[PDB]
């Protein structure tokens, strides 16, 4: 049952915020790294975060850097990001993905995909 | 942030039909290489990892190769359902990043 379920986008107008959650199932969050990665309406794929959840390290990608923080609660096996300060060029389908496991960094499973619209 | 050049941005082709997908590595990268199809509408799939391997499931006319900086995605005798666009990513470095994209279309007429 390994799935990552997205949640959390909607309509928000310039500078305000957002939550969205990946849920773990079949595995555990704890063990590998979490990447969220967007896709912009016309464009193509675009990492921009990553977090280990055993020991807590995130990086992130520079047009996020400051502005979004991504987290992991691994009682509850699911990761978080928290996206304040938003520009209109953040409108994207947000998808959260895993590294599979140790020499397996590719990303082999992903989420549905959440849409995060920012428009006045 | 070494960064991938996808060619062709579309092709479009036949039912039978060969094809090929490139990207290179503007550095080496070694074979740090993964290769995604995406449907509209839903999210990424994996099909290739370490340039060259088929992940569990993946059709076997599908298959990767590298040479240099230079990585090629062959799917020897196109089916209905691999008409879709191909992604190729590195993960070498942070951040990983992906091609343009190929959308691998069926010449109608």
């Amino acid at each position: 049952e390994v799935q990552l379920v997205e949640s959390g986008g909607g309509l928000v107008q310039p500078g305000g915020s957002l939550r969205l959650s990946c849920a773990a199932s079949g595995f555990n969050i704890k063990d590998t790294y979490i990447h969220w990665v967007r896709q912009a309406p016309g464009k193509g794929l675009e990492w921009v975060a990553r977090i280990y959840p055993t020991n807590g390290y995130t990086r992130y990608a520079d047009s996020v850097k400051g502005r979004f923080t991504i987290s992991a609660d691994t009682s509850k096996n699911t990761a978080y990001l928290q996206m304040n300060s938003l520009r209109a060029e953040d409108t994207a389908v947000y998808y959260c993905s895993r590294w599979g496991g140790d020499g397996f960094y590719a990303m082999d499973y992903w989420g549905q995909g959440t849409l995060v619209t920012v428009s006045s | 942030d070494i960064q991938m050049t996808q060619s062709p941005s579309s092709l479009s082709a036949s039912v039978g039909d060969r094809v090929t997908i490139t990207c290179r590595a503007s550095q080496d990268v070694n074979t740090a290489v993964a290769w995604y199809q995406q449907k509209p509408g839903k999210a990424p799939k994996l099909l290739i990892y370490s340039a060259s391997f088929l992940y569990s499931g993946v059709p076997s006319r599908f298959s990767g190769s590298r040479s240099g900086t230079d990585f090629t995605l062959t799917i020897s005798s196109l089916q209905p359902e691999d008409f879709a666009t191909y992604y190729c990513q590195q993960h070498y470095t942070t951040p990983p990043t992906f091609g343009q994209g190929t959308k691998v279309e069926i010449k109608r007429t």
